[PDB]
């Protein structure tokens, strides 16, 4: 249904399932020969690269969180607080 | 089924002492435990090597072609 | 670069609780009737019989890997016969004006009692134990 | 099936020096020698005798896993004394000992009857 | 396995050098873990040892028949009349270093059986291969170079874990998977796809 | 081989779940073996004399 | 039966103030409830099926969960509420 | 003389009871291990089967043969088949034997290892002779046979050591022991009332002075004196098994010093 | 010569039986501190006596040494494996064409035996090897 | 059924990490992870391709954008081939690939955990002991499975979610589900004792064995004449820094004379014998802490160390078990005999006292029913206690006891039943019944209610049962083996239903359920 | 509590082990049982009060939810305050 950046309600944190898919999803793309927005300090593993792409929060993705009723809340990996 | 050459455990040779052993019985009419010590088998590892073994082979031979 | 405690005690008893190589020892001082002592000890490298005249010391010196012999001609505040090294885990107050500290040498424990090491006894790991005669 | 060939317990393969020396960064003046196609028969020995060199601060070995005949060795010494040299000494020292043993043995043996 | 439901497998082979040894010179053909004793309380295995470690010495087929008048106390008597520890224990030195072992160990002969079912009769891997006709899924057994069943249980387990895709995989990209043409109208497998 | 020649099968089709017969009865002493019996599935039903 | 109940001592402490109780062996809650002498507040039938018809679902649940917790707990098998709960 | 001396006690053709003194345990054992699985010896390492009508199956016999102790005093001068540039065994790295038997006697025909026939050039050097210590003189019964039971073999001895397969090692069992009166407490005797009585006393005790209660515990004490006894299979005189051991080892410690040099250049 | 009879289960109900022919017979006019503890002979009605108890066993168990020294269940398993072991299932194997079969290179008649074996022809066709064993924690393998 | 799956016998390797799984080469060379040719890999990739599909580090298929396979084992241009950006190379599974290990039957999240691959010789899957229970497997020829991920995202779901270390704390019991067993455990204790001192030479090798050892030989607990180190001391090297743990068993007093409980400060055992309670799957155990304090990572890495250090020391201190550990002090045997006899009269008394109608029915309902409940209760009371005698007479050097103390294996019961006395057998509760018209065995006189007939095994597993004992004992055991044959039938069904009922139930984003 | 855990039972499954969290706080600053603190009594109470303000489990911007929050939190805080008592 769409939810404004405001009136936001979900967790401010990142569900492990979220991270893991992102991480996976990214690495996949990296190995798909995709642009990598960080200095590979000499990394050759798409995951490892993704993990870096993440600890510098430079991953162009937005998790769209869907709610039982259909409406969703979009959260970027830039925002999402990565504790774990 | 044929004596084994050398005792699995320690390795010393053995396969020759067969007839020698099987002899100190029927002829020199002795008791196993003593026969062995007389064949140089001092430790049970080897000792057991002989004492046990069953010459099935002999029964095999009794067959035909 | 100092010392931290000196005195002589007398063993009240030796207890080998199913320990063929070590016995916990308790002994009283020959000065203040307040100073009591409780200490585990290796009864194989340094036997001890009830009622003996032992000398106890401490100090934090003479933390970088430990060097084997060589010093067969170096420093040696080892004019003793038993010398361990461990840590203290607690500073208890046995009521009144009585404070006692507990020690441990990789398994061997130690308990002391009195009140004049207010500025003497430290609260750090370092602390070598000593015994002689 | 998966059984490696028995001879890989003493026969070095393609590109593998009996020795391989690496600098240990944990401490200063220390090394980690990787003795290929070797085992306790040797390791423990070098290690042991390596311990008599009063100029040696640390010496210990270990077979990283039984499936693989090879072992690591770590050595450390008094600043100003390279380990490798300490390593040699050990070996030599070992030989001299064995030599004498070889010798002294025969001697006693010849003096025997039966 | 021995004869007291003491089944076990091998976990590695050593050689006389590595094996622990007894001053006598002897060394073990086999090494079982003591933890396979208490909770299982199989004393007969334990006893067979002591009995045999003796019969092997006297060359007198040791009798271990059920209810009889034989004693452990009575065997230890024999065994010591032979020089070795009355209990069967023996001193032993560490193969690698050769230093005595602080403890002593139970050392003796013990009939063991070698039962079928040998590893190589089981190892079995696959990654794509023959394919059931009707189903179009992998096939059964290793003999036919088949695959492995990823069943309900292993399914429920993934769902439990949350591994959304590692699941979709095991199920599509790793087995069935097929492409088809649906009609946007009568939602069926009708559509005549001439892919050219 | 012997063992397989002295074996018994007890056909309890239907009544397989009881505090049943799988039980080691007293009358069994001497005629059947006490221990030699299969685990699970069809236990105590099959007896070796 | 003489059960050992624990209860608020006047002094605050918790203490064992035993009580006698009757355990049926057939069940018709609806009416054994409306009997004088019983505390129709602490009554309970291991048959949650009833304790549901009488007392009302929500309590039913309570019984249900309670019954289940036990079955599993006689083995000394812990299982975090939440699960059985769910 | 200088260091690790020796005092051989009893000693014969097959055993070497000796008191190896003033050394390090480590070494004492090292040697032991070497004597066990690193002393080169020869033994049949291949069998070409022409014809076998025995009960025993091919490899079965094959196997047996391997074990058959073979002579090898002059083994140090017969290169390891993996080096004898010859493609697959030269006379310069392997002996070759033969075995042929036939059921002539209408009464069980024993096929011993004496029936082994060397076919290649020995080049004059004790090697490849089926060792025999039998009283009658036919050591190692390799197989039996009835009527027209035939057996035609082709054995190809080679170098190799226990490490690579036991059929090689010339050890067969080595006694080892020390501190018979557990003075270093390298062991805690398991008992029931009194270790002393319960735990047998080894003969070696005499060669070292007993305890003497009262005396404290000697902590600086280490381990000299090792009561060893090397037995032999025969493929080498007991003595060499001791020497060649002290050598192979000696040789190994060298290959390290040697390798260190071949590495000092760069 | 009526010196032994065939008694079934039913006719077993109406009789008494002695375990041992000896111990359970003489009079009571010391006892080993090692042995087990058997009850007594409080009866003088013994209709019959047991040849030997061991016979309550079956093929399987008959092979177990000292089964009277183990948790009943252990013997129940061991009598399901001696069936999965190997040995010499006959001596004419070299002339048999049955699908699958296993033979031990070097069988060995056990050092620990049961008189009961004697009739099971075991010493004549073993199924294992007297292995020198050491119960110790070593490599941790 | 699925492709890219494997299965073989498994065994224990005290040298692998928790998260690892030793795959045998044979399999590695058969299972392939389709990798994508990319500048990051081209070099290393082509290398494999060349390496062929027979040398280990290799591959066995290459695939072009044209969607077509290249059978590297044939295809004339095998050795040829110049890889391409966008191509893929089904390669051999290599050390450290994430895999889905598992044992059946699967009814636990912890029945399928991801693992770090580790190609090895011989044909058996290798796993770490401490990850035995989660799979609940033994090495008695237990076959396990293995599925290999296929995408990059897939292998990520195994790495970041189903990874063994991520599974150390179980949700269905809010506690650790992985411990420390056998040797390691049974030994970590022998190594801990105050009475356990280690000298230089060894102290070093141990230090070394520990992969994170800051390379700082720790100052010896003792120095005086001969410098020694305490078992606790070095084991402590395995325990990271910042660790804190207070225990207090029974007689514990910051000087615990019995060396009870346990104190661990800044990662150093200050006092107290280490064992099951401290290092097991217990709640506030060492593991539970480390995992919550340092990180799943640090933890797994912890087992190792402990294991390695310990295992090693054990290898040299040695450990055994034997009949000698089941024989107790001569007097304690008689003292037991009579402790049994006395319990027979205390029965006999209640026997006639009930044959003379002088027995209070008791709330216990039925006089007879009330009779038994007294007899049983009298004999059991005797066993448990007959043993409480041996249990205390078995010196602190008795292996069996040691395995029990450390808790590696065994309960005191096991001691009784072996060295003191088995006990009274049973069928549905009621001691051995009367199948034999008013008696147990035809070797008994009708209407004999004495214990030796209702099924009471007086001998210890050491002396050995009697015909009768033996027989009853049987009837008794053979019981479980049955309610297991039927339980198993219905168990399964329950298990499924529950599961099939709550599939769809998951915590949504509003935190609802 | 006594209206909830009638049994009197005090030990329960609860997130955040606070027994330890402090044991750490203890020897991590090498605190000495001799010299006095430095906390304002305002410090303690007024803080432990702000703490709970942040143990958010639910988040909503409205009442209904912000009310359910205070609930899912309750049983915990009680342990909290139980521990962070002036
Ligand atoms: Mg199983
Ligand atoms: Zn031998
Ligand atoms: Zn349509
Ligand atoms: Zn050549």
């Amino acid at each position: 249904k769409a939810i404004p950046k405001d009136q936001r309600a979900t967790t401010p944190y990142m569900t492990k399932y979220e991270r893991a898919r992102i991480l996976g999803t990214r690495a996949l793309q990296i190995s798909m020969n995709a642009p990598v927005f960080v200095d590979l300090e000499g990394e050759t593993d798409p995951l490892r690269i993704a993990m870096k792409e993440l600890a510098e929060k430079k991953i162009p993705l937005v998790i769209r969180r869907y709610l039982p009723d259909g409406s969703f809340e979009d959260w970027s990996v830039e925002e999402l607080i990565v504790d774990l | 089924m044929i004596v084994p050459v050398r005792c699995f455990s320690c390795g010393k040779v053995v396969g020759d002492k067969w007839e020698s052993y099987l002899n100190l019985l029927q002829e020199d009419e002795l008791d196993e435990g003593t026969a062995l010590s007389r064949l140089g088998l001092k430790r049970y590892c080897c000792r057991r090597m002989i004492l046990t073994h069953v010459d099935l082979i002999e029964k095999f031979l009794r067959y035909n072609p | 670069s100092n010392t931290l405690f000196d005195d002589i005690f007398q063993v009240s008893e030796v207890d080998p609780g199913r320990y063929n190589k070590v016995c916990r020892i308790e002994a009283a001082s020959t000065t203040q009737d307040q100073c009591k002592l409780t200490l585990d000890i290796n009864v194989e490298l340094f036997p001890v019989a009830a009622q003996d005249s032992l000398t106890v010391t401490i100090a934090s010196s003479l933390t970088r890997s430990w060097r084997p012999p060589q010093a067969g001609d170096r420093s040696l505040a080892d004019d003793y016969d038993y010398v361990m090294y461990g840590t203290a885990y607690k500073f208890e107050e046995v009521s009144k004006d009585l404070i006692a500290v507990y020690y441990s040498f990789g398994g061997l424990l130690m308990r002391l009692e009195g009140n004049y090491r207010n500025l003497n006894n430290l609260k750090q790991e370092n602390a070598y134990l000593l015994i002689r005669r | 099936m998966n059984a490696p060939d028995r001879f890989e317990l003493f026969l070095l393969g393609e590109g593998e020096s009996k020795l391989k020396i690496d600098p240990d960064t944990k401490a200063p003046n220390a090394v980690v020698i990787t003795f290929e196609k070797e085992d306790h028969t040797l390791g423990n020995l070098i290690r042991a005798e390596l311990l008599n060199d009063r100029k040696v601060l640390f010496a210990a070995y270990k077979v990283e896993h039984p499936f693989f005949a090879r072992f690591k060795l770590r050595i450390q010494t008094t600043e100003g004394y390279d380990p490798k040299d300490a390593l040699k000494n050990a070996c030599n020292s070992i030989i001299n000992k064995l030599g004498a043993l070889k010798t002294n043995f025969e001697t006693e043996w010849n003096l025997q009857t039966l | 396995a021995s004869r007291h439901g003491q089944k076990g497998t091998i976990g590695i082979t050593y050689r006389r050098e590595d094996m622990p040894f007894t001053a006598e010179g002897i060394v073990p053909d086999l090494i079982i873990n003591p933890h396979a004793i208490p909770s299982r309380m199989t004393v007969a295995h334990l006893i067979e040892c002591l009995l045999s470690k003796v019969a092997a010495l006297s060359g007198n087929e040791g009798d271990a028949s059920p209810f009889t008048d034989i004693t452990v106390e009575g065997i230890s008597k024999l065994l010591r009349e032979h020089g070795y520890q009355s209990r069967g224990f023996e001193v032993m030195y560490n193969g690698h270093t050769g230093k005595k072992l602080m403890a002593q160990i139970f050392f003796g002969p013990t009939y063991y059986q070698r039962l079928r079912h040998m590893v190589d009769d089981k190892i079995h891997a696959r990654a794509r291969g023959p394919m059931q006709v009707l189903t179009r899924q992998p096939v059964e057994g290793r003999s036919r170079d088949g695959g492995l069943r990823f069943g309900e249980m292993e399914r429920d387990c993934m769902i439990a874990h949350g591994a959304a895709s590692f699941l979709k995989e095991r199920l599509m990209e790793a087995s069935d998977a097929f492409r088809v043409h649906i009609c946007g109208i009568c939602g069926l497998m009708t559509v005549i796809a001439k892919l050219n | 081989t012997l063992s397989h020649l002295r074996r018994t099968n007890t056909p309890i089709g239907r009544d397989g779940k009881l505090a049943k017969p799988r039980q080691l009865h007293n009358t069994h002493w001497g005629l059947v073996c006490p221990a030699e019996t299969p685990e699970g599935q069809a236990c105590g039903l099959v007896k070796n004399l | 039966m003489k059960y050992d109940r624990k209860v608020p001592s006047p002094t605050g402490e918790y203490v064992k103030e035993p009580e006698w109780v009757l355990e049926t062996d057939g069940v018709n809650l609806s009416e054994v409830m409306t009997v004088p002498g019983i505390d129709p507040t602490r009554i309970y039938t291991n048959s949650f099926i009833d304790i549901m018809e009488v007392l009302g679902i929500e309590a039913g649940r309570a019984a249900l969960y309670k019954e289940v917790y036990n079955v599993i707990a006689s083995d000394g098998s812990y299982v975090n509420y939440r699960h059985m709960a769910l | 003389e200088e260091g690790p001396q020796v005092k051989i006690r009893e000693a014969s053709k097959d055993n070497v009871d000796f008191i190896l003194s003033n050394v390090d345990l480590a070494m004492a054992n090292s040697l032991r291990r070497v004597m066990i699985a690193e002393i080169p010896t020869l033994a049949i390492d291949s069998v070409e089967v022409e014809t076998n009508t025995t009960v025993l199956a091919d490899e079965f016999i094959a196997h047996r043969l391997g074990l058959i102790p073979l002579q090898s005093m002059d083994i140090e001068q017969l290169e390891y088949s993996r080096d004898c540039f010859c493609e697959d065994h030269c006379d310069k790295c392997s002996v070759v034997l033969t075995l042929q038997a036939f059921g002539e006697s209408e009464s069980t025909t024993n096929v011993y290892s004496k029936d082994l026939v060397i076919v290649s050039n020995l080049m004059g050097r004790n090697i490849g002779h089926p060792i025999i210590q039998d009283k009658e003189g036919n050591g190692v019964l390799i197989c039996k046979l009835r009527k027209g039971q035939e057996l035609k073999l082709t054995c190809v001895a080679k170098k190799g050591i226990a490490k690579e397969h036991a059929k090689w090692g010339p050890a067969a069992a080595i006694e080892f022991e020390y501190d018979p009166w557990n003075k270093l407490k390298h062991t805690d005797y398991w008992y029931e009332q009194d270790s002393a009585k319960e735990w047998p006393q080894s003969k070696n005790c005499e060669y070292e002075d007993p305890p003497n209660e009262g005396d404290p515990f000697d902590y600086k004490a280490q381990a000299d004196t090792f009561y060893m006894n090397v037995e032999s299979v025969g493929s080498i005189p007991v003595d060499q098994v001791v020497v060649r051991g002290i050598d192979t080892l000696q040789k190994k410690v060298a290959s390290i010093l040697l390798a260190l040099t071949q590495m000092d250049q760069d | 010569e009526g010196l032994v009879e065939y008694i079934d289960a039913e006719e077993e109900e109406s009789i008494l039986i002695a375990m041992q022919p000896e111990d359970l017979e003489p009079a009571e006019a010391d006892v080993d501190p090692a042995k087990r503890i058997r009850v007594s002979h409080h009866a003088t009605t013994f209709t019959h006596c047991e040849i030997h108890p061991s016979m309550i066993l079956g093929v399987a168990a008959s092979i177990i040494p000292f089964p009277d020294h183990n948790q009943s269940p252990r013997n129940t398993y061991q009598s399901a494996m001696g069936k999965q072991a190997m040995g010499v299932f006959l001596t004419n194997y070299n002339v048999r064409m049955d699908t699958m079969a296993n033979i031990l290179y070097y069988p060995q008649k056990p050092l620990g035996t049961t008189r009961a074996m004697e009739y099971l022809k075991f010493r004549e066709l073993p199924a294992g090897q007297n292995a020198i064993v050491a119960i110790a924690c070593y490599s941790g393998y | 059924r699925v492709d890219f799956s494997a299965r073989t016998v498994i065994s224990g390797d005290p040298n692998l990490e928790l998260d690892q799984v030793g795959v045998p080469k044979s399999i590695a060379k058969t299972l392939t992870y389709p990798e994508v040719v990319t500048p990051y890999n081209i070099d290393r990739l082509t290398q494999l391709v060349r390496n062929g599909p027979n040398e280990h580090p290799g591959a066995k298929y290459v695939i072009r954008d044209s969607g077509d396979r290249i059978d590297l084992r044939y295809s004339k241009r095998a050795g040829d081939i110049q890889l391409q950006y966008g191509w893929k190379v089904e390669r051999h599974i290599m050390d450290n690939d994430p895999v889905l290990f598992n044992r059946q039957p699967s009814l636990h999240k912890m029945s399928m955990m991801a693992h770090r691959v580790k190609v090895i010789p011989y044909s058996t899957f290798r796993l770490n002991l401490s990850v035995t229970s989660p799979y609940n497997a033994d090495f008695d020829g237990d076959e396990m499975n293995l599925h290999v991920p296929q995408s990059e995202e897939t292998r990520a779901e195994l790495s970041q979610l189903c990874a063994v270390p991520l599974q150390i704390v179980s949700p269905q019991s809010n506690k650790p589900c992985m411990g420390i067993v056998q040797d390691t455990l049974c030994g970590i204790r022998k190594l801990t004792l105050r009475d356990t001192f280690i000298e230089l030479d060894q102290v070093l090798n141990m230090l070394y064995w520990v992969p994170d050892w800051d390379g700082v030989i720790p100052t010896p607990a003792i120095i005086k004449p001969k410098p020694l180190w305490s078992g606790k001391q070095i084991l402590s090297v395995a325990i990271p820094n910042g660790i804190h743990l207070q225990r207090f068993d029974e007689g514990t007093t910051l000087l615990s004379p019995k060396d009870n409980g346990m104190l661990i400060i800044d990662g150093q055992i200050i006092f107290g014998v280490v064992e099951k309670k401290t290092v097991g799957s217990s709640n506030g155990g060492l593991i539970h802490v480390v995992t919550r304090e340092k990180g799943p990572q640090v933890c797994a890495k912890l087992f190792g160390n402990i294991q390695k250090v310990v295992n090693f020391w054990l290898l040299h201190n040695g450990f055994s078990t034997g009949i000698g550990d089941t024989i107790a002090d001569g007097p304690t045997m008689r003292e037991i005999t009579e402790t049994i006899a006395e319990a027979k009269k205390k029965v006999l008394d209640v026997t006639k006292e009930a044959q003379a109608n002088l027995l209070t029915a008791k709330h216990g309902m039925t006089l007879r029913e009330s009779f038994e409940d007294n007899v049983v209760r009298f004999l059991n009371e005797a066993r448990d206690k007959a043993g409480r005698l041996a249990e205390v007479n078995l010196k602190d050097l008795n292996n069996v006891k040691q395995m029990v103390m450390a808790g590696s294996k065994g309960s005191f019961i096991n001691i009784a039943q072996m060295s003191a006395c088995v006990g009274q057998q049973s069928v549905e509760g009621k001691r051995i019944a009367f199948g034999f018209v008013d008696r147990t065995l035809p070797h008994f006189s009708k209407d004999d209610y004495s214990p030796e007939s209702k099924g009471f095994v007086e001998n210890s597993y050491l002396r050995g049962l009697t015909p009768q004992e033996f027989f009853f004992h049987a009837m008794g055991g053979r019981e479980g083996l049955i309610d297991t044959a039927v339980k198993t039938a219905e168990t399964g069904y329950i298990q499924r239903r529950l599961v099939k009922a709550l599939e769809d139930i998951m915590v949504h984003y509003d935190n609802t359920t | 509590l006594r209206e909830v855990f009638v049994d009197g039972e005090a030990n329960w499954p609860l997130p955040v082990n606070i027994r330890r969290i402090i044991q750490n706080a203890q020897q991590t600053f090498h605190i000495d049982h001799t010299k006095p603190s430095d906390l304002t009594i305002k410090d303690i109470v007024l803080g432990v009060k702000d703490l709970q303000e942040n143990l958010l489990v639910l988040r909503g911007k409205n009442e209904i939810i912000q009310n359910a929050q205070r609930d899912a939190v309750t049983l915990f805080c009680c342990l909290l305050r139980s521990r962070l008592a002036t």
